[PDB]
């Protein structure tokens, strides 16, 4: 991977998985007689981990601006991460996607845990498209899974927005497997869900929305998703513009 | 292993292998690590868990000369999932049934949790889309009921929404419909087998989730086939 | 003998405990679902035993059949253990046929489940 | 002084005049009624002030004026589609189940509403 | 028919488009009541009000 | 004692936690759309129970009816009005007694069980209304007669403030005893309707709305102060089975650190 | 703890009182979070009563003396067991808990119920 | 540090130090113990823990010369204050600084919690 | 401080603390290889301060009746006291003053819990 790196190119890597490079080692230092520690690694674990995932970096102009990215991926054992491996790798890291079962049969696939999950670079690391109509949602998420267990009568004009626009932007966040979407794709859907035009739609449809809205959008308004992916930032005429395609595909 | 693997190769054909039980290969090597001179690993187990592991399952595999078909029964220390052993076995699979001594203890037949067993066939490409989206629905259903019960505990279900209430009434014969008589569990209950087609289990779930059935008793759906033995037992207890 | 009358009385006591459980919570419930909170809790009381008392079959079976059919649903649960030694002097006296019968035969005829059914009921009525 | 009360709203807690529909005659309690006790059959109650008539229409109840000559009016409640509902009522008339035993009211009171 | 029950079939006119007609008006409206008589511990069927 | 035994029984706790949590806030809500429910029918009591006082109608085998709920988690709401009830019941043990609410049916069927002969089910989830007081006030002239009984007692809990509550009782009179009040000329009443029997069948519904308005206020405000002191005794628990937790979490790691070091010395 | 050894009456009333106090220990976790009154009344009454038994068994000694401030009582097995069967009977249900505390036999009990009142 | 005595000692300065993160130097040493091969003390950390912070917060001070004075971005482990770890590092501190998320989203810079932030002098 | 004992005189001891120096000690075991125990800390643990604290007495006039006193300090960890620390030195210790976290951060300080502290033998020695 570092070749690409090195010479002023880019690649991803993804180590699948860490846990049982970890699980090698520790068979290599118990055998070969080395002092054990903690669940048996070898008092080097941190180290091996350390020396491989800061290989991956962004070089500098005088070094060829190339890149290194790295995804490991780290098994849990009943979403213990205070375990001395996932310990180690997630203070070495840059922040978690966290993966949870019970959001699984939920429905909410990738069962991303959000107030669990981080990217410590996060917004500069983020088409300036997205981050524009995404920078609420961060928010809004948040307050959803507060007021969360309210779902169960008797509430607020307040806290039932909050319960009917996170439960539709939870919604559009679920995504079926090997279709990844273009970012000028994304930012009318997330544009679409932020803004709440939404909230009138039910909970059933949300996924036959995007999926015609999308197409729709592709047919009539194949402009600003051009302008989209080509700028990559969002004008205050697209907006504008993207206000205007999104209401009048609700409307019908 | 080393038998169904002749047949694999040089019968050239289709072999089962049923290995009762995988976790007593990991467990006798580990009785004699220590007298070996090995420092122990975590959980007092062997440094050399997982290849050991590697070395014995890889052989156990379908190839281009045959295909084997093998079921292991695994046990799982103290029912503890995070056992390094049962731990290490699970990426070895294709499909995982977890028996839960919850669900055995419920009286629920055969034990196997509905959301904590899972198969790669499980996919729209393979079982086709229908089939695929009731899996899901029951899934889905089965862990808002799951869910749930923490407030069930406190309040009882009286406080549930409209919605919700249904769910929970629905999950809850779901959970019972996937209880089976085995024949070979005979001696166990006095109920005959019951041996299921997969496209009448699909078509029957189908239309309890859409409702067909909310009116039927909770015990119709208990340790029976497929959907006519429930509208058959439901007029039995009519009586 | 002792199968046939413990029918399905494990799985009933099964029942018995999930119920107990909903009972906690603070609820008065229907008719079905207080029978067997009746039931359950009187098998439990019967099943219950003096040390170095080891009980024959023929013994067993009678007291089993009592519970399980509802004949101890009307007696007040502070008196069971009297109801057992009592209802087995009341057979070994007069209905000993029977006791022999289940000790040789060790199945039980409808010929003898009848005959059980009679007794039983009638040592109910004191 | 008047007191117009609702169990789930409450209407009025000084006033000049008021008109209720009581056993039939639509009484304008003056400024200084004698002592009375009526029930309000369903319609409209007017209070009066100034020149300001404030109506309201109703389910029905009772209106008494006190010794202290304070009126006192009670009523449960304080129009969608004209036809419908009446049509709920014609077409279950009904005949001899004990449904007819509440169903044949409705029309008592729903030629009177709209006659407002 | 009852002068309450009496009023109450006028109190279901006079709440029964959907504009003046707020969420607790829809709930005036309900009654999950069902009524059990009892005679000696309980007598007969549990029925709707 | 064991990290499995710790870690799913303080779990558990933590739910419970976060539960009668939810349910001091939703019982908060619910106190503010059932104190506009209370207040409208407090005033509505003046208004319609000044008669009487003027008329000064008194009274002359009881009708009992008993206001609780179906719902417990409410401090002693049911507790203390079935203990009013019996020191009322003990100096009249002749009545017949109408219980609405689960909760007070079983305090009194425990206590008194013959006596009661009709009971009212699903009460105390939204708040009380005229349909339900009217319907129940219904089935009471048909099925119980309520008609003609010399007294009639409606037994409820009046919210004497937010933080707390005071087991009440009221009378409701019937035609005759309206009638053939003191006062009752005072009234210029045209008696050829039945002014009296459709003035006590109105008051029969209308005062039971104002005592299930008023029990059901004194509930919600148990409800929320039940599960308040819940939430605050609930993290009680939470904090000594943090600590525990933290502390067999760390012996499970020594121990097993000290079997792997035996065995590495050897 | 046997009939064989300590009479079928000192086992009974034993028996009975473990009974009772196991009822009130397998309550706890609901005690201390919702509280007495989310009990049934037949609990209700069997914790109550539990909760005098196990203050009911503190005893003065006599060595301890500096400690309670009190002197120290020594009480007769025979007197044990015919204190706790009455309580068990539930004779002395109207006496506050506070009175069991602390002191010997049965008839203590009594004096310090009166000394409690008024 | 030792950068740090040197102007304290020959220049007379009130002189700060950094040490981000503290918790790294107690798991470095940690990790070093293991590899010499010695008996590790409870929960994995070194027998040493407690010398070794000595060793390094004992030379922070005020001299008559003049003063380090640190600030020690300190990580707690899953939150357990107990944890050997800060409980060590803990015993060394003379006041702290506590800034917050929830400060910060208020609009206040710096985000300090002025009830969180707790001081001996 | 023995030395005023021995002498007829009084001297008070403070250990402050003990913690730290069953913490020293437990370093100074491991490094010497003894078997660790409960929370790592070696078999003799209890030993430790038992022999230190015992020499801490009132001596019969015989003897010249002087007397050492000694006032240990042990730090809890989060308030549990059931710890092997702090259980081996309540079981030397004639009593303890135990100073309590939720009472400090109020203000009651003294943060003297009453209930859980005591004087096993201080009863004779108090004033009056």
């Amino acid at each position: 991977g570092e070749w690409f790196r090195d010479n002023g190119k880019h690649a991803l890597i993804v180590y699948d998985d860490l846990s049982k490079q970890a699980v090698a080692y520790r068979q290599l230092s118990l055998l070969l007689r080395r002092p054990p520690g903690r669940e048996a690694y070898p008092g080097d674990v941190f180290y091996l981990h350390s020396r491989l995932l800061e290989r991956a970096a962004k070089l500098s102009e005088k070094e060829g601006s190339g890149s290194l990215t790295a995804l490991p991926v780290i098994e849990t054992q009943g979403g213990d991460v205070s375990a001395y491996i996932p310990t180690n790798v997630i203070s070495i890291t840059d922040g978690q996607i966290f993966l949870e079962a019970e959001l699984f049969y939920k429905g909410i696939r990738p069962a991303i845990n959000v107030g669990l999950s981080v990217s410590r670079v996060g917004s500069a690391a983020q088409v300036k498209a997205l981050k524009q109509v995404a920078g609420s949602l961060k928010l809004f998420l948040a307050q959803y899974r507060e007021v969360a267990a309210f779902a169960q009568s008797d509430l607020d004009a307040s806290t039932k927005q909050t319960l009917v626009r996170g439960e539709r932007l939870t919604q559009l966040l679920k995504q079926n497997q090997y279709s990844p979407l273009a970012t000028e794709e994304q930012v009318p859907l997330i544009y679409a869900g932020v803004n709440g035009h939404l909230d009138g739609i039910e909970l059933s449809r949300i996924g036959e929305f995007e999926s015609s809205f999308l197409s729709y959008l592709k047919s009539n308004h194949n402009e600003l998703l051009t302008e989209i992916r080509e700028k990559g930032e969002l004008s205050k005429e697209l907006l504008a513009s993207l206000k205007s395609a999104t209401e009048s595909f609700v409307a019908t | 292993l080393t038998i169904a693997e002749y047949f694999r190769d040089e019968e050239g054909q289709d072999v089962l292998l049923f290995i009762d039980n995988i976790f007593r290969f990991t467990q006798a090597g580990s009785e004699v690590s220590a007298l070996l001179g090995r420092i122990p690993s975590a959980f007092g187990y062997q440094p050399t868990l997982a290849t050991d592991m590697g070395l014995l399952q890889e052989r156990i595999t379908t190839t281009k000369k045959g295909s084997v078909t093998s079921v292991q029964a695994v046990y799982v220390p103290a029912d503890d999932l995070t056992d390094p052993a049962p731990a290490t076995t699970f990426a070895h699979l294709d499909a995982t049934t977890v028996l839960s001594r919850g669900i055995s203890e419920l009286g629920i037949y055969p034990a196997v949790d509905p959301l904590d067993s899972k198969s790669r066939l499980l996919d729209a490409a393979v079982v086709g889309q229908e089939h695929y989206d009731v899996a899901s629905k029951v899934q889905e259903t089965l862990q808002t009921y799951k869910s749930l019960q923490d407030i069930i505990a406190i309040l009882g279900m009286d406080e549930l929404s409209e919605q919700d209430k249904l769910t929970v009434e629905r999950a809850r014969k779901i959970q019972r419909f996937l209880s089976q008589p085995f024949a070979v569990a005979e001696v166990f209950t006095g109920i005959p087998g019951k041996l299921v087609r997969l496209k009448d289990t699909v078509a029957s779930f189908k239309a309890v989730l859409e409702g067909k059935y909310d009116n039927i008793p909770e015990h119709a759906f208990y340790m029976v086939g497929g959907i006519e033995d429930v509208v058959a037992k439901a007029e039995k207890l009519a009586a | 003998a002792l199968k046939q009358v413990a029918g399905s009385l494990k799985l009933f006591l099964a029942q018995y405990r999930e119920v107990a459980a909903f009972a906690q919570f603070g609820s008065d419930l229907d008719a079905s679902t207080k029978q067997t909170l009746v039931r359950g809790e009187r098998l439990t009381q019967l099943l219950k035993q003096n040390q170095y008392s080891p009980l024959a079959t023929e013994e067993q079976v009678p007291l089993i059949y009592a519970g399980v059919n509802g004949h101890l649903d009307g007696i007040e649960l502070s008196r069971i253990g009297e109801f057992e030694s009592s209802f087995l002097s009341y057979l070994k006296s007069n209905h000993n046929e029977l006791l022999t019968e289940i000790r040789e035969k060790g199945e039980l005829s409808k010929e003898l489940l009848a005959s059980l059914k009679s007794a039983t009921e009638s040592f109910v009525a004191t | 002084k008047l007191q117009f009360a609702l169990p789930h709203e409450t209407l009025y807690s000084e006033v000049t005049q008021v008109n209720l529909p009581a056993k039939s005659g639509r009484i304008g309690v003056l400024a200084n009624h004698v002592p009375t006790v009526e029930q309000l059959l369903p319609g409209v109650v007017e209070v009066m002030e100034g020149s300001n008539s404030k109506k309201f229409f109703i389910s029905g109840g009772f209106a008494t004026v006190q010794p202290d000559s304070q009126l006192c009016v009670t009523a449960i409640e304080a129009e969608n589609i004209k036809n419908l509902l009446a049509e709920a009522k014609k077409n279950v008339s009904s005949s001899d189940a004990r449904e007819a035993a509440e169903a044949a009211i409705q029309v008592e009171v729903l030629e009177n509403l709209q006659s407002v | 028919i009852s002068y309450a029950a009496y009023l109450n079939v006028a109190a279901q006119a006079i709440r029964s488009k959907t504009e003046l007609q707020t969420a607790s008006v829809l709930n005036r409206s309900q009654t999950d009541a069902f009524y059990t008589q009892y005679k000696n511990a309980s007598e007969p069927t549990p029925i709707t009000k | 004692a064991t990290l499995k035994e710790v870690e799913m029984r303080l779990k558990s706790i933590k739910n419970i936690e976060k539960i009668t949590k939810t349910m001091k806030i939703v019982a908060s809500t619910r106190l503010s759309k059932a104190e506009k429910a209370k207040i409208s029918a407090k005033k509505m009591d003046e208004a319609e129970q000044l008669f009487y006082k003027n008329a000064e109608t008194k009274n002359l085998k009881e009708l009992i009816v008993a206001i609780t709920s179906d719902k417990g988690l409410c401090g002693s709401i049911h507790s203390q009005l079935a203990k009013a009830v019996r020191r009322h019941l003990n100096d009249q043990p002749n009545a017949d007694i109408v219980t609405i609410g689960d909760k007070i049916k079983m305090q009194l069927l425990r206590t008194h069980p013959n006596n009661i002969k009709l009971s009212i089910n699903g009460i105390g989830k939204d708040a009380p209304t005229f349909q339900e007081s009217a319907l129940i006030a219904d089935k009471l002239l048909s099925v119980m007669k309520a008609g003609t009984y010399p007294k009639i007692s409606i037994f409820y809990n009046d919210p004497v403030s937010s933080l707390s509550f005071e087991p009440s009782e009221k009378p409701i009179f019937n035609a005759k005893t309206i009638e053939q009040s003191p006062s009752f000329g005072k009234f210029e009443i045209d008696t050829d309707a039945n002014v009296p029997r459709d003035l006590f069948e109105y008051t029969l519904a209308n005062q039971m709305l104002t005592a299930m308005a008023q029990g059901y206020a004194a509930e919600i405000s148990a409800r929320r102060n039940a599960m308040d002191n819940a939430s605050k005794n609930a993290g009680d628990m939470i904090n000594r089975y943090s600590i525990l937790y933290n502390r067999t979490r760390q012996a499970v790691i020594t121990n097993e650190l000290v079997d792997i070091i035996t065995g590495a010395s050897s």
